[PDB]
RNA sequence: GUAACGGGGCUAAACCAUGCACCGAAGCUGCGGCAGCGACGCGCGUUGUUGGGUAGGGGAGCGUUCUGUAAGCCUG
């Protein structure tokens, strides 16, 4: 063992999500919002 | 002379000395092929038709190399409807050279 | 292997005269643009030209059926506002008949440089005569 | 039991939805398909019900 | 940890432009023009493996057409034929034996009409 | 500006009935390659089937800057 051998197990190290970085990751343009409400706009929804 | 037969979907006509590219054979690369069925076979007003094949003609090949063509792209794209997509292929061959030809 | 393509260097044409004596017009036309085209050789190339010349005589003499030869119109416009002309069979073999030939051949080739090329090797004569006995055309019975 | 040669010569798009359903039940996947049914009075049943789109060889 | 975008995003617009090469005006020099010049180059490219395939049969059978016409038989009963007799040969060779071989070409007719006698 | 056959032209190259050919698609078949799911048996094999996609959900990756490994390694 040395300081640059050592791994996390798997499973436990999922990376996040990021918005509109193109075409290809899916989450492009809109960002997973739809289209052009109240809850696609930035702060904008209802109470609870 | 020169004769027609059929190997991997396609048909070639040939005549002793060429060289083919045809689609890949599971054979070393040295070793000897042999193609049974002959559609027709030519020699200078001496013309022989199958019917299908040509009653007790034979060719014989040798296996000279293996390879992988050229890069060809493609291209999806669909205007105005944010979708694109792109991808890339070769496509393997392999060579062999006539030796000899008798029916 | 490729196939074979025709070289516009090495291509082998013929001459030929044809009398249109008698003759339908739209039947005879036909048969003329297949060899100013080329395609009665297995050598025909679509992008070059492998046809014959060919030479019509008695130009005048040629027939239609029905009324068509009093009914039949050519129209054309000269490009200035109110510039419709029009003029019958009856007409334009009165005043020029080899007009009626090439008319009919012209429109049945294929319209581009190469097809304004295979209209080049057409020689239309409303008589008996020509004067290309130095070529040798041929008798074709068309 | 006997049993018979069934293939379908026409395609499936834009049919009504009872069609669809028969063709399922018959194993039927695409043009030319052939399978290998037994003859029973609710096999023939339903070889009736797309007879025009399906050939049968008995 | 601030990143900068300068060298990768040149090492990005030199690919597109070398793919723009030969091209007319704008459509080589610049990036705009030339990316939306590429696209379009590959959607034909595409599309035209497909009519390859198209353009060459047609060439094929025109060819034996004029030939067996010489023979004293129109296509359509020369390949009918054909299966009569159980010829396998397909129309790539046939094209080929037209214009190379005169002889050999005519013995396949004659075996056309001993199959509709 | 012909301008209510796409045009040339057609007395059939028009319409009706019957017959045999042929053409014709990214459909089907042939040959070569890639990936997903399920079965049967020991990651492996055999086997069946699937692979157009906006909004949107799920899975796996490339490259850039900075910290350790690094008083290491490359470099006039
Ligand atoms: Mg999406
Ligand atoms: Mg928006
Ligand atoms: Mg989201
Ligand atoms: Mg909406
Ligand atoms: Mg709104
Ligand atoms: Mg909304
Ligand atoms: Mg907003
Ligand atoms: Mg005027
Ligand atoms: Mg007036
Ligand atoms: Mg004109
Ligand atoms: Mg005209
Ligand atoms: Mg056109
Ligand atoms: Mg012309
Ligand atoms: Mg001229
Ligand atoms: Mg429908
Ligand atoms: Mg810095
Ligand atoms: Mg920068
Ligand atoms: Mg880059
Ligand atoms: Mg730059
Ligand atoms: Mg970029
Ligand atoms: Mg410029
Ligand atoms: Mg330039
Ligand atoms: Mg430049
Ligand atoms: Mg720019
Ligand atoms: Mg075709
Ligand atoms: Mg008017
Ligand atoms: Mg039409
Ligand atoms: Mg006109
Ligand atoms: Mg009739
Ligand atoms: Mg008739
Ligand atoms: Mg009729
Ligand atoms: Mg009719
Ligand atoms: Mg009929
Ligand atoms: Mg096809
Ligand atoms: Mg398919
Ligand atoms: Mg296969
Ligand atoms: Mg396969
Ligand atoms: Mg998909
Ligand atoms: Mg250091």
């Amino acid at each position: 063992m040395r300081l640059n051998t050592l791994s996390p197990a798997e499973g436990s190290k999922k990376a996040g999500k990021r918005l509109g970085r193109g075409i290809g990751s899916g989450l492009g343009k809109t960002g997973g919002r739809g289209h052009k409400g109240q809850k696609s706009r930035s702060g904008g929804g209802v109470r609870r | 002379m020169y004769a027609v037969f059929q190997s991997g979907g396609k048909q070639h006509r040939v005549s002793e000395g060429q060289t083919v590219r045809l689609e890949k054979l599971d054979i070393a690369t040295g070793e000897t092929v042999e193609f049974a069925e002959v559609l027709m076979i030519a020699n200078g007003e001496e013309v022989k038709i199958g019917v299908p094949f040509v009653d007790g003609g034979v060719i014989k090949a040798e296996v000279v190399a293996h390879g992988r063509g050229e890069k060809v792209k493609i291209v999806k794209f669909r205007r105005r409807k944010h979708y694109r997509k792109q991808q890339g292929h070769r496509q393997w061959f392999t060579d062999v050279k006539i030796t000899g030809i008798s029916a | 292997m490729k196939t074979f393509t025709a070289k516009p260097e090495t291509v082998k044409r013929d001459w030929y005269v044809v009398d249109a004596t008698g003759k339908t017009l739209g039947r005879l036309a036909t048969e003329l643009a297949r060899r100013l085209r080329g395609k009665h050789k297995a050598e025909y190339t679509p992008h070059v030209d492998t046809g014959d010349y060919i030479i019509v005589l008695n130009a005048d003499k040629v027939a239609v059926t029905g009324n068509k030869r009093t009914d039949k119109v050519y129209y054309h416009h000269t490009g200035h506002i109110g510039g419709i002309k029009q003029a019958t069979f009856e007409e334009m073999i009165a005043r020029r008949p080899e007009r009626v030939i090439e008319i009919a051949v012209k429109g049945m080739l294929p319209k581009g440089p190469l097809g304004r090329a295979m209209f080049r090797k057409l020689k239309v004569y409303a008589g008996n005569e020509h004067n290309h006995a130095a070529q040798q055309p041929q008798v074709l019975d068309i | 039991a006997k049993t018979i040669k069934i293939t379908q010569t026409r395609s499936a798009i834009g049919r009504l939805p009872k069609h669809k359903a028969t063709l399922l039940g018959l194993g039927l996947r695409r043009i030319g398909h052939t399978v290998e049914r037994e003859d029973t009075p609710a096999i023939r049943g339903m070889i009736n019900a797309v007879s025009f789109m399906v050939k049968v060889e008995e | 940890a601030r990143v900068k975008r300068g060298v990768i995003a040149r090492a990005r617009h030199k690919k597109i432009l070398k793919q723009a090469k030969g091209y007319y005006g704008a459509r080589s020099r610049v990036y705009r023009v030339a990316f939306q010049a590429v696209i379009k180059a590959g959607q034909y490219a595409y599309r035209d493996r497909r009519q390859r395939k198209r353009q060459f049969r047609q060439l094929w059978i025109a060819r034996i057409n004029a030939a067996a016409r010489q023979n004293g038989i129109s296509y359509s009963k020369f390949i009918n034929g054909l299966k009569k007799a159980s010829v396998e040969i397909d129309r790539k060779i046939l094209a080929d034996i037209a214009v190379f071989d005169k002889v050999a070409f005519t013995a396949l007719v004659e075996k056309a009409k001993a199959a509709l006698a």
